[PDB]
């Protein structure tokens, strides 16, 4: 992946 | 432009700053070790301010809240960086800024991640990850940031062959982050010389890169792309490495002590220092020409002062001068360290050049063929006068101009000529996949004819991969040695033809010159050499013997 950020919620 | 650099500070800009720049306010940004060397290397840091950067320290260090401002947190993907970040919303979970925006330099393990996103924010508006693993040390040349890969990769054969894959993919995906900046879906092909190590690598790089673009959100490239990658071992030329070359930059870091591209004082009182970098421009125009064409293109002297010193332009010689006072003080700094290399030169060095030349071609000084080479070898045994390192060197020469030489000569060489310790900087560069006691070998490749021109008549050596960059962009190169309205569309640009090379074990400043000479000489592609590291003779030395113990 290359953009985590909706992964962390 | 195109200048590496730019392109890698073209990507952080609008790949982590503009992605969380708020025009009316600025943040505080947080870096460890490489995103430090990495912003260091492309832009001043001032620069930052027009992009929403107010404050930079440094993650490592401990630091004050500040529940007022947001935090920019650009950093690699590692346990240390990564737990301090968790220093400031994990653990004792008291924020310490408005909010967060981490930017990950490559991929983020899930164990690290996995540690990050359970604890415990909330406060993390972002973590995105740019693949940016190398640091564009010049305008051509890359390097990257394998730490103990040489080591690693031509160790023995003890437990030290489980950390030498890890080296190896390291390698592979902080090559891959290289492409992906270059906007770059390259075909890869190693050589199958030395060992086999840029055969291995080239699988995964290969791979590598065959499931990123499978992930990669930039949505710009999808499938090979007009460009090709060359993974070269470092066996594939000892000599280029050894040569104590005439061109400036591959000169002075040689000669001079310049560790961290900065050359210290004097000159005067007291002593300070000076960066050799991309900025100086000055020093842009004069690390690639040799020696004596360097002097005799900016030195004496532009004097007595100009024109000066009826005065219809008084007050333009008066403003003219004022700013000039620059010029002068930076084309010091690019003189006095030209001089600490003159001096050096005339002292010994330019004896020691004669008989190099003369056998690192084996032919050269107008001498077609030589014979006993040996002959030419003993000069640099009276004009000592040197240094063991410099007899070291000499004999490399020797041995890797005459191949695999004899057990019991070389014997008596490491008696017979002192260097009794450090003997194993001859020992050893087999393990490199160069001869040292079998004869012969693959009888030596075959390079280039002319030698047409070669002013100065001792830099007439041309390192192997310039012949490799025209062998690839002229096509011309063995398949076996070198191994692998509507419509729709899908377009487009920009990038374009690029060639990018990455020896393995590092690249020599000469061999440096060939990435700009070749791409200067051509226009129709850009030639980008890298490696691990810069060589410079010594350091090679030292890294090539030690090999045989494992660290310890």
């Amino acid at each position: 992946m290359r953009d985590r950020t909706h992964e962390l919620r | 432009e195109r200048g590496l650099k730019s392109v890698v500070w073209r990507k952080i800009k609008t790949a982590v700053f503009d992605d969380c720049r708020k025009e009316g306010e600025w943040k505080i940004m947080l870096l460890d070790e490489f995103t430090t060397k990495l912003l260091s290397s492309c832009c001043k840091m001032t620069d930052l301010l027009e992009e929403g950067i107010t404050v930079i320290e440094n993650i490592y260090k401990n630091r004050e809240p500040v529940r007022q401002m947001k935090a920019l947190y650009f950093i690699s993907p590692t346990p240390k960086s990564v737990d301090c970040f968790l220093r400031d919303f994990g653990s004792k979970s008291e924020k310490k800024y408005k909010a967060a925006y981490i930017y990950f330099t490559d991929f983020c393990p899930d164990s690290l991640f996995n540690k990050i996103k359970a604890s415990c924010s909330k406060s993390i508006r972002r973590c995105k990850e740019i693949n940016i693993s190398f640091i564009p040390q010049e305008s051509q040349v890359y390097t990257l940031d394998v730490p103990d890969a040489f080591y690693y990769c031509y160790s023995p054969d003890p437990s030290n062959a489980s950390r030498k894959e890890v080296v190896m993919e390291a390698m592979a995906e902080q090559i891959v982050t290289v492409c992906a900046t270059l906007d770059e879906n390259p075909g890869v092909r190693y050589k199958s010389k030395p060992l086999d190590n840029a055969s291995k690598l080239a699988q995964l790089v290969e791979k590598k890169l065959e499931d990123y673009y499978k992930i990669d959100e930039k949505g710009l490239i999808k499938g090979k792309t007009q460009s090709q990658l060359l993974i070269i071992d470092r066996g594939f030329d000892p000599v280029s490495t050894v040569l104590h070359e005439l061109t400036f930059q591959a000169m002075a870091y040689d000669l001079l002590p310049i560790e961290n591209d900065t050359y210290k004082y004097k000159t005067d009182g007291k002593e300070k220092e000076a960066v050799l970098e991309e900025d100086d421009d000055l020093w842009v125009r004069v690390r690639h020409r040799h020696i004596a064409v360097v002097l005799e293109e900016i030195p004496k002297l532009m004097k007595e002062i100009s024109s000066t010193k009826s005065l219809s332009a008084l007050t333009q010689l008066m403003k003219k001068m004022p700013h000039f006072r620059k010029q002068i003080s930076k084309q010091v700094v690019h003189l006095n360290l030209a001089e600490d290399c003159m001096n050096k030169f005339k002292l010994n060095i330019e004896k020691l050049c004669k008989t190099e030349q003369d056998l690192a071609l084996g032919t050269d000084a107008e001498g077609q063929r030589v014979k006993d080479s040996m002959l030419v070898l003993l000069p640099v045994l009276l004009n000592k006068n040197h240094d063991n390192c410099d007899k070291i060197r000499a004999v490399l020469l020797y041995i890797f101009g005459i191949n695999g030489t004899t057990e019991e000569n070389l014997d008596r060489l490491i008696h017979n000529v002192k260097i009794e310790d450090d003997s194993d900087m001859i020992r050893n560069w087999s393990h490199l996949g160069v001869p040292i006691v079998p004869p012969s070998q693959q009888a030596k490749p075959l390079r280039k004819d002319r030698s047409a021109e070669e002013t100065f008549q001792l830099s007439r050596w041309t390192p192997f991969i310039k012949d490799i960059m025209e062998d690839a962009i002229d096509n011309r190169l063995d398949s076996k040695e070198w191994p692998y309205r509507t419509n729709y569309l899908e377009l487009d640009r920009k990038n374009g033809s690029r060639l990018i090379i990455f020896v393995i074990g590092g690249i020599t400043y000469s061999e440096m010159r060939c990435a700009y000479e070749v791409s200067q000489a051509h226009k129709s592609c850009e030639v980008i050499i890298g490696s691990t590291h810069i060589l410079t003779p010594r350091k090679l030395l030292d890294d090539i013997k030690m090999l045989n113990k494992s660290k310890d």
